[PDB]
RNA sequence: AGGCUGAUAACCUA
RNA sequence: AUUCCGUUAACGAACGAGACCUCAGCCUGCUAACUAGCUAUGCGGAGGUUCCCUUCGCGGCCAGCUUCUUAGAGGGACUACGGCCUUUUAGGCCGCGGAAGUUUGAGGCAAUAACAGGUCUGUGAUGCCCUUAGAUGUUCUGGGCCGCACGCGCGCUACACUGAUGUAUUCAACGAGCUUAUAGCCUUGGCCGACAGGCCCGGGUAAUCUUUGAAAUUUCAUCGUGAUGGGGAUAGAUCAUUGCAAUUGUUGGUCUUCAACGAGGAAUUCCUAGUAAGCGCGAGUCAUCAGCUCGCGUUGACUACGUCCCUGCCCUUUGUACACACC
RNA sequence: UUGAC
């Protein structure tokens, strides 16, 4: 067979493609990578030192699967439950600066572009890049 | 065009399996069924294949679309749509006696493989937070 | 008889026997009585009396793990716990984990009780219900505020109960129930 | 109710006990080692990885919540 | 001394006890199938199912 | 995994506080007043300290570099919004105040309000709630 | 020459709405016009839930009030003048007819 | 006289039927108090089914 | 002081 | 079920119950959809080996079609069928088949006679009484309704490892939405910002746009039985938003502070299946404010299939010095 | 006699 993104486990793919983005050296991490949290719903900053590449790999896989997602859509996708002390939990959005910065980097890498109807769309080069990485993952 | 389209239901989940003459492909929304999530419910979705055997599916291609419901109910809807689609395919394009044989196997194992569960959520009534549950009563 | 259905696709129902006349018809763990690949069926077992005796014994154990309130309805976690516990049981005992589970249920079911107080006999169905309740109550209590995981506690509870050892929480409670019953004869 | 005092790092005496006795256990989990060797669960998780690297124990089940290991060779 | 025996339920006499929590049944001993007695049973029981009697000498009074 | 060497310490002393040596360094620093989990984590990153090791494994030099970060956050580019004393009332400066300096700062805040007979200062003096909470039914501990 | 004209019908009364829809489709089939519909939009259920008591005493009972709106859409391929002729027929009470030239 | 702003809040809105300011139903633009609405519900077109 | 009682006494708990 | 069969000095009727109406459950049958889709086909992108295969995007009022969606009309269950039990009865138990075999589930409606039950503070419903210009009318400014030794009721969050945290991953339903004034409602997309929030271009008076629309859960890692990374009260500093106005913190952020609480005495509530419980969402209120209420779905059990012991209710017989009726 | 107990 010939595996593409849909044919491989999402967990395995994101790890492999994140190591691919870091290895290329094309993403320019912002100054505040080590300081920020990924939303006000969080208590602490991410544990993984390479969380930025992991998030960028995850966002590329979602644009590959569905076009037209904007920054607001990604804030919802990585949002979740916020705890409010002695009050009930409610849904909260995640950081827009993290989403916007990652999208603007993947676009300079030519993995995504502007969808005419709004949001971001995977490019032909982006499709090849993601599909080639998925093909190299060992069968597991 | 020897194809059938059978649905399965569980609560608000609806899965429709498009079963056509093929070579044995089985995919859910473009993803191979071997990657069904969650992984512990993967056994439930594979029961029709395990019960009948892969050799019964060698001459068909099943593409499944599922919507609504939740993680558990979508598996049961998918599980039901696959069984119904194969039975509808054998009746229409293979034989009546072969349809008789496989349907007996599916029924002897579990009747919900072919017959939907009619249970739905009971509406909430005022004076309590559930359908039955009432607000706590105090006297003094 | 023989069946191709394996629990979790790991454990065989062949060779599993219920060596107790009273509760044989109320434990569903053999190859002839509807073997199941997984202990998760959206069954309707409360529609009628004695209908839950057809529910597989492994799934009846899984349901009793969805306590207390914090764990209500978290059946995917419960199925995982029993899946891990059976793996642990196989390592420690070198026996079929399904066979060990039925032995634990048979040994931990009280056969006499007190009511009103005088001694009365317990029906085979309630005996199975009590055994399941006692086994999961002991595992839950030993896991609480303990480094030991719930799966390891459940495996040890079942291994001791299947052996008949007093180390089991369910064996001690069964003795206490039958000790008070004899005092009120 | 007394408080456990689980060591966060091995000492020469306990580390040698791990390399000799632990490979012989039928069931090896972080909580089994944590209780037998009086080590914290965090140290037990790292210790199990070392035993895996040395090839002294084989894996039976892997789950984020429950990890199950056993002696590589029986008896 | 008490000897454990197994007996099969023949007929359901009726629910007894203050709150109806007990059932009186007629049981036939399996070892000797010509002996019948009445027993009080806690929990759901139906005709046909088998019981374990820790002591078989006692007998329950009708409508106890 | 690794064996502890003789340099391992079970108790440390930082800014007149007892720091447990068996705790992960990130959570060992939180025992200092004015340093929470968010600030302890950023301090270890700016000091290039491996957060995977225990506080007792750190050398004396490494432990000191942590307190240099805490004392000069702006020098290490920790932003102003991340500090527990932003735009001080007297000096207007931004800083992270810890241990007794934090206790002195809290004392000066309440004394200032009480001195001008501010409403919030008076409720601090009377031992009442100051953040608009109803007091009819809760907070009954006297 | 031939244009897709959209007719929208709304009403609270289903029988009256279905009666007018049949009169229009059947009235257009007589002229041999191409007809698309009627298309039934999902029913809009306006809902007001209110306390029965005019005061606050007694068991707190609630009245659930519902006002259902049914909507039909019929597309006729013909000229505006012909459509104006078909729709000009007297319409049943409470049925709101709305003729627009589909923007396509 | 009447100088205080009345652009928002209960004081700005009143029942269209009776003029009372309490328990106004603003949904769908009804602008009736809950008591007047129940009296006039049938005439407005609202009905009880379940 | 709380609980039990429509309420009081009795009773039960702290 | 005062539901029926029968009995019978009654006969024949009227209400309530049932019927009924709404929602839900079955229909590969009917009607028919560019504001809902599917299948096929054409073109294009990517992967694998030019055909071919896998996957995604776009197009076609002359591809076809209605399985999935919507909503009209109908059909479908009657305990029909089998066994047994009951009086020839009325009916009941078990079972096949069946979407469904508790009046299939859940509601709405709902008799006679009552209560000195609640409401004059919903009403341009209202009698009498009071007040009516140093007003109990009305409006304006400010404060109060929230004030805190204490007692009680409905709740929310917890005491952790069946967990918290950080990743990765991923599936609902009910519903609601604007005066267009630069723009007053729901808001996509782009940009700026760590967050909170701001700017710009727009869509939608709506199966068309928001809506590509949740959480618990799943998954990997860290933590390791320590009031601990459990818990988040109390409190300091500071930033932003709503408003004419935020102090007695409106609310929302950031760092810091880090209380009780280790499962709860006597007592006591609710609940029999998609129910309990857990999990979040919409709506009402609303400039701003939800720990509340009314609905919605998601995950999904234990136990019982009884009894009149407790608390009550219905019918019959019976006792009564009670009729304001055993308070 | 009817109710209530
Ligand atoms: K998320
Ligand atoms: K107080
Ligand atoms: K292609
Ligand atoms: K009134
Ligand atoms: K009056
Ligand atoms: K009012
Ligand atoms: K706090
Ligand atoms: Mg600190
Ligand atoms: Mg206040
Ligand atoms: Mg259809
Ligand atoms: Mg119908
Ligand atoms: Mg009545
Ligand atoms: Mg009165
Ligand atoms: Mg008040
Ligand atoms: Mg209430
Ligand atoms: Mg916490
Ligand atoms: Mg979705
Ligand atoms: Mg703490
Ligand atoms: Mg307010
Ligand atoms: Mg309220
Ligand atoms: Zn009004």
């Amino acid at each position: 067979p010939a595996r593409s993104v849909k044919d491989v486990s999402p967990h395995d793919f994101v790890k492999a493609y994140a190591a691919h983005l870091k290895r290329s050296g094309k993403l320019e991490l912002p100054e505040w990578t080590d300081i920020v949290k990924t939303g006000k719903l969080k208590e602490l900053a991410p544990y993984d030192p390479d969380w930025y590449y992991i998030r960028a790999a995850s966002m590329a896989r979602k644009i590959y699967l569905r076009g037209g997602i904007g920054v607001g859509g990604f804030r919802r996708i990585y949002g979740g439950n916020q705890r409010n002390g002695s009050r009930p939990r409610h849904f909260c959005k995640s950081s827009g600066s993290v989403a916007r910065h990652i999208l603007q980097q993947l676009q300079t890498m030519n993995i995504i572009d502007f969808d005419p109807k709004g949001g971001r769309r995977i490019t032909s080069n982006g499709q090849r890049d993601l599909d080639q990485v998925a093909g190299r993952i060992s069968a597991a | 065009v020897e194809s059938v389209q059978c649905f399965g239901r569980k609560k608000t989940a609806v899965a429709v399996t498009h079963c056509k003459r093929g070579r044995g492909l089985i995919k859910i929304n473009g993803v191979p069924i071997e990657l069904v999530q969650p992984e512990i419910l993967r056994y439930k979705a594979f029961e029709p294949i395990l019960l009948l055997g892969r050799h019964r599916f060698a001459g068909v291609d099943m593409r499944i679309r599922v919507k609504g419901g939740g993680h558990t109910s979508q598996i049961y809807a998918i599980r039901q749509s696959i069984a119904k689609a194969l039975v509808a395919f054998y009746q229409k394009y293979v034989d009546e006696q072969q349809k008789k044989e496989i349907k007996d196997i599916l029924i002897r194992y579990d009747r919900t493989l072919l017959v939907a569960d009619p249970r739905r959520c009971e509406p909430k009534k005022f004076g309590g937070r559930g359908a039955r549950s009432r607000f706590q009563k105090s006297y003094r | 008889p023989h069946t191709d259905v394996l629990l979790f696709n790991r454990w065989s129902y062949d060779g599993v026997q219920i060596a107790d006349m009273s509760v044989e018809d109320y434990i569903t763990a053999t190859a002839n009585k509807h073997p199941t690949y997984m202990p998760h069926t959206a069954g309707r077992y409360q529609a009628k009396r004695f209908r839950k005796a057809q529910c597989p014994i492994v799934e009846r154990l899984t349901n009793s793990l969805m306590m207390h309130g914090r764990n209500n309805g978290k059946k995917l976690m419960a199925v995982r716990i029993i899946k891990h516990a059976m793996e642990i049981i196989h390592l420690l005992t070198d026996q079929n984990p399904i066979q060990v589970i039925v032995d634990a249920v048979i040994n931990s079911g009280p056969r006499e009780d007190a009511t009103r107080r005088q001694a009365v006999d317990i029906s085979p169905l309630r005996r199975v219900n009590q055994a399941i309740y006692l086994l999961t109550t002991g595992a839950r209590e030993s896991a609480f505020r303990n480094i030991k995981t719930i799966a390891e506690c459940l495996a040890d509870e079942l291994i001791n109960a299947a052996k008949g050892s007093s180390n089991s929480y369910a064996i001690k409670k069964k003795d206490e129930i039958e000790r008070v019953a004899k005092a009120n004869r | 109710k007394e408080k456990v005092n689980n060591m966060v790092l091995f000492d020469k005496g306990t580390y040698d006990k791990l390399i000799t006795e632990a490979p012989k256990y039928k069931l090896i989990t972080p909580s089994v080692l944590s209780d037998r060797l009086r080590i914290s669960g965090s140290l037990a998780r790292k210790a199990i990885r070392e035993l895996m690297a040395k090839g002294l124990i084989r894996m039976v089940s892997a789950h984020a919540s429950q990890q199950i290991y056993t002696r590589a060779t029986n008896t | 001394e008490s000897v454990t025996k197994h007996a099969i339920v023949i007929k359901i006499m009726g629910r007894t006890g203050s709150r109806g929590q007990v059932t009186q049944v007629r049981v036939k001993f399996l070892d000797d199938q010509n002996r019948f007695i009445m027993r009080n049973v806690k929990g759901p029981v139906r005709e046909g199912d088998i019981l374990t009697l820790l002591e078989s000498e006692r007998e329950a009074r009708r409508l106890r | 995994s690794l064996v502890a060497n003789e340099e391992f310490q079970h108790i440390l002393r930082v800014q007149n506080t007892n720091v447990d040596g068996k705790q992960k360094i990130m959570f060992a620093l939180t025992s200092i007043k004015g340093i929470g989990r968010r600030f302890a984590n950023i301090a270890c990153k700016k000091a290039d300290i491996d957060m995977n090791k225990r506080a007792g494994e750190l050398t004396a030099a490494e432990l000191d570099s942590l307190m240099v970060v805490v004392a000069n956050p702006r020098q290490f580019k920790i932003p102003d919004w991340f500090l527990n004393r932003q735009k001080d009332y007297k000096d207007g400066k931004f800083s992270q105040v810890t241990s007794n300096a934090l206790d002195m700062k809290l004392r000066d805040d309440l004394e200032r309000l009480k001195k001008i007979r501010n409403h919030r200062g008076l409720r601090h003096y009377w031992g009442l709630r100051v953040r608009g909470q109803h007091t009819k039914t809760t907070g009954r501990r006297g | 020459m031939i244009h897709k004209i959209r007719i929208t019908l709304s009403s609270k009364n289903v029988k009256n709405l279905e009666k007018v829809c049949a009169d229009l489709v059947r009235g257009a089939k007589d002229k041999r016009l191409r007809v698309k519909g009627p298309v039934r939009m999902p029913t809009k259920v306006l809902n007001i839930t209110t306390r029965k008591s005019p005061c606050g005493e007694g068991t707190n009972t609630w009245d659930r009030f519902e006002l259902r709106v049914h909507k039909r859409v019929i597309d006729l391929f013909s000229s505006p003048d012909v459509v104006k002729q078909i729709t000009s027929i007297t319409i049943e009470p409470g049925v709101e007819v709305e003729v627009t030239i589909a923007e396509s | 006289w009447n100088a205080h702003p009345k652009n928002y809040g209960p004081g700005s809105r009143t029942c269209r039927v009776c003029g009372n300011p309490h328990a106004i139903i603003r949904k769908y633009g009804l602008m009736c108090c809950r008591q007047c609405f129940r009296s006039n519900a049938k005439e407005i077109g609202f009905i009880k089914y379940r």
